Formats: structure tokens, sequence, C-alpha cells
């Protein structure tokens, strides 16, 4: 856990009932949504101009949450050793296995994604490896909305149109 | 007098229990006493009683041969089992390229069946056609002469649960599936990326033709303009393995391939051509009729309210999502949790599908895809 709460931020209340609604609520609530069945969203989506406090909210809910955090940064999914970087997300939602309610911060979301199919160069393919390893792992044993990721991006602009599903992200925060 | 007689006949029931821990132990040493076996497979016969087995670590020896096996089975093609010593063979192991059975398995559970995946109706009888019955009655196809189909294309949108497909017809057929995703396979190592797809197919003799399976292959299907490739080349006989898998002149068209993607064009126009890939079965935006046959599906096993809305939700959402009504499912118990209800209000399950509408804003519209 970290050392930031919400007492140390004021104003974005607008936006930290969103978080709250996410990682916080369906986590104490489990036990109701098991018996109305409805499913917990798998994570929730953060945009904006970089200067926010998007780091600081995400790390006020981490701490009041009082379970295991993990912290994956997107640039470092890409290695020279192919298949490395496909372990890292691998084994990250392996961690969340043997600990059930974790929480994993995925940061700048927008570092990993592209098509590049027509134009020139043929695209790069070193990058979107890891990026189906975000498809799969989420739509394999994980999904029990214990698993919930928080997504930190800068810009809707460039992006994966796929990356957005009832069983990776629900709520977009803006 | 029976006071001292039962305290033994306690420990009598405590003797018996570590009799068999007694031998427990001692097979313990049993067991180390052991040791290890080379495991090969024969490559060239260079005579009676001399064999040559390339050692799984790649070199080759010629080995022996002892009376407790049978020489029938020691030919070309049958793995076999070798000695760490003398190098000679010991016995006898069936055949198995590389045991990974994480791969192999599919781990089934059942969840979501035919009635699940409803409204895809018009594009779900076309895949059983193509699958369950030339795995069921074979001779309609060999009556009439065409040869059965080999692999399948399922594309679309995402969000229509074309990941679901694969849950929904293993739970009916019930035989092997082997999940094989993309970016799990492309470890790097020498020979073992064009020898990942070798095996499925291996293994297809042996354990039934059943239905093989591909996640969300995006990379294999490049042309790959030369930039230096970065290490990549080890995918590029990734590629070739594939394409002549299907062209072999080994026996195929029982064993089914069912390969999904995000967008079919990334894939290799050589698979796309005839020849390889026979089948392309999109899904697209289901109908008016086709959403409908969904909500109840995700309000099934939900507590709801007798009033719950039936064609009004159609109509809420119309060009925003039209894919992914699971989305729908999850903001409607919001709604409720700040009215302290347990049940769902049918105006809130309305609420819920409009507020979709700006959930998304991925663009990502589909016109391209058909071909």
């Amino acid at each position: 856990k970290p050392t930031e709460t919400y007492s140390d931020v004021g104003g974005l209340d607008k936006q930290i009932e969103e978080l709250v609604e996410a990682i916080v609520l369906p986590m104490k609530r489990a036990d109701k949504f098991k018996d109305m069945g409805i499913r917990a969203p798998k994570g929730a989506l953060m945009y904006g101009p970089p200067g926010t406090g998007k780091t600081l909210l995400a790390r006020a809910c981490a701490a009041q949450t009082n379970a295991t955090f993990l912290k994956l940064a997107a640039p470092q999914l890409v290695q020279m050793y192919i298949g490395e970087g496909a372990k890292l997300v691998r084994d990250a939602f392996a961690l969340a296995k043997e600990k059930a309610p974790t929480i994993i911060f995925i940061d700048e979301l927008d570092a990993i994604g592209t098509k590049r199919f027509d134009s020139e160069k043929s695209g790069d393919r070193e990058v979107q490896r890891t990026m189906l390893e975000l498809l799969n792992q989420l739509d394999g044993f994980s999904s029990d909305d214990r698993v919930k990721v928080l997504a930190a991006t800068n810009r809707v602009d460039v992006l994966d149109p796929a990356l957005l599903r009832s069983g990776r992200l629900d709520r977009k925060i803006e | 007098h029976r006071r001292y007689d039962d305290q033994l006949k306690q420990r009598r029931q405590n003797i018996r229990d570590l009799e068999k821990l007694y031998d427990k132990t001692e097979n313990d040493i049993k067991a180390l006493q052991s040791i290890g076996q080379l495991i090969g497979e024969v490559m060239k016969e260079l005579s009676e009683e001399k064999y040559i087995v390339k050692a799984s670590s790649g070199p080759r020896y010629i080995v022996g041969v002892r009376n407790s096996v049978d020489r029938s089975k020691l030919k070309k093609g049958v793995r076999v089992t070798l000695d760490i010593t003398t190098l000679t063979i010991m016995r006898i192991l069936p055949r198995e390229t590389d045991p990974l059975v994480y791969n192999m398995t599919s781990f089934e559970q059942g969840e979501i069946t035919f009635d699940g995946i409803g409204g895809l109706t018009e594009q779900i009888r076309e895949l059983r056609e193509v699958i369950e019955l030339p795995l069921k009655n074979p001779e309609i196809f060999q009556r009439v002469g065409i040869k059965p189909p080999k692999g399948v294309l399922l594309y679309g949108p995402p969000g229509t649960g074309k990941t679901l497909l694969a849950k929904a017809v293993a739970a009916t057929i019930g035989a092997n599936f082997i999940f094989s995703p993309a970016s799990g396979i492309v470890d790097k190592y020498i020979g073992e990326s064009a020898r990942i797809i070798r095996e499925m197919f291996a293994y297809a003799k042996e354990h039934e033709p059943c239905i093989i399976f591909m996640d969300e292959v995006d990379a294999i299907g490049g042309r790959r303009f030369s930039e230096g490739t970065s290490a990549d080349r080890e995918i590029q006989r990734t590629l070739m393995e594939l394409l002549t898998q299907m062209d072999g002149f080994d026996n195929l068209g029982q064993t089914k391939i069912i390969m999904a993607t995000n967008r079919p064009d990334t894939l290799d126009p050589a698979l796309l051509r005839p020849g390889r890939l026979d089948r392309k079965v999109e899904i697209p935006l289901p109908n008016e009729a086709g959403r409908l046959e969904i909500f109840k599906i995700h309000t099934a096993k939900v507590k709801k309210t007798g009033e719950f809305d039936f064609e009004a939700a159609v109509k809420m959402s119309d060009g925003f999502n039209g894919a992914d009504i699971r989305n729908c499912a999850t903001e409607a118990g919001f709604f409720a949790i700040r009215d302290d209800r347990d049940h769902i209000n049918p105006d809130d399950l309305m609420k819920a599908v409009r507020k979709v509408a700006e959930v998304k804003k991925l663009e990502g519209t589909i016109e391209y895809q058909k071909l």
C-alpha cells in the first residue's frame, strides 16, 4: 500500500467517486454482486491532460483498499529478447492467482498499440505481441473481478479500438 | 478391567497406521536409488542390434538393444528411452513430441452454451454444419465427393463474443481442444518457433482430429518487409510452417483449424486464398431481432424485476455500440446501490444503456473487413 490517501486531495471528488465505484466498492460489496449476479467492472479508463492527478488519484485509492498492489509500465513490456515481454503480462496475472484481491496498474496505455499494415515499413510487431497478451489473459482464467486493472493514458486519439470491452475496461473516467 | 484394555486398543489402531508409514518411508529411498534415463527418437536403423537415436539435446549416438524390448517397435519414427551411462535402449515409451499440456488442454469449464451466444443463429447454424457434422457423420461429405473443410475464419467487430465462440462450441462437442495464443508461441529459440506448429498437427493423429484453436493472431500473417526485423526472423519460419502444412502430403481435413482475429487483412493473403482456409465466417453486428435474445441471457442469472424491458433496449442504443450488451449489465448495478435496492429498476436499466453511448468513443467502425 502507498502513503497517499483521500485527505491530501480536494475538489476532485467528482472524479474520485468514479474511482470508488471501480476498485473500491466492488471489492467490499462483492458479497452483494454475487447474490445479484452482476459482474463488477473489469477496469476503468483514465485520460486527460498529463498534468492531472491521475497518478495521485490512483495512488490514493490503492492505500484505502489495503491489498497487494502491482505496478506494470507499458513501455517496459517491450524488450530486445522475444517472449520476455510476453511473459511479463502472463506472469503479471499469475500473481493474481496466488493472491486473488490484487490491483494492477498500467501507465501510458497508448504506449502499446497500433495497426501498421497498409503503409510502408510493414509495422513493427515487437510491440503488438505484448498487446495480444492483454487480450488473451483478460479473456482467460482472469476476469473474476478480483483482477481489476487501473488503465492510465494521456489522450484518446491514438489507441487500439479493441482495448475496450465489458471484460477489460468499463467505466471511462474523464 | 476394560480401562487398560481400551487404551491398548486405541494404540493398536495407531500401530497399523505406522505400518503403512514404514513402507512409505522405505519406498522413498527405493525411489531415490533409481537413476535418470535419456529419451530420444529413432532416426535411422543402422543394423538389427545397432540403432541411431537422436538425443533430446541434439546429439546422436549408436545405441544397443536389450532383451526386455521388442525390435519391431524400435524402428524409425518411434520415441524410445536411452541410457545416460552406457547409451543403450532400456524401455519403450509412447510417442509424445513435446509434452506441453497447458497448450494441449483447453481447461473446459461449461459456462456459455449455444443458447448464450444466441442472436447469431444465422451464423451459428453456419458453423455447426462445417464443424459438428463432419466430426459426427463424415460420410455426408464423402457421398457428394467434396472434401471436409480444414480451417474456419471467425472475425468481426470487437465485443461481439468472438472469444466466447471457442467456449460455446467446446461446451457441446466435448472433444479435445488446443488453445494456441499468437504471442505465447513466439518465444525466441532456434527451430522451436516452427516446431510448435508441427506439434499440433502431430498430436492430432494420436489424440484424434478434434479441433485446434488459434486465438487472435495479428503477427505471422504479415509480409514483413526488411528493416532488420529485430530478431523476428524466427517468426518468418512460423508462417512458412503454417502454409506448408495445409499443402502437405499428410492426411488432413478431419482436424478443424479455428483461427480468430480482430481484422482479416493482417492475416497472410496466402492463407485467405482457397486451398488452405476455405471458410470465412463473419460475425457482424446483429439485427434488431438478434439483440433481443441476448438481453434475456445477461438478465437470466442476474436478479431482476418482472417489469424488465424487452424491445426498448435495442431502440435506446443504435450505432453507438450495437455489439457488447454486457457493458449495460454492469452499469445497471450502480444505479440500484444509490437507491438501496437489490433488484434493478427497469428505468435504471434503460439509463445504463444510454450511458454506454458515451463510454466507448473508440471509433473502430468496420466497413473494410467484409472481404
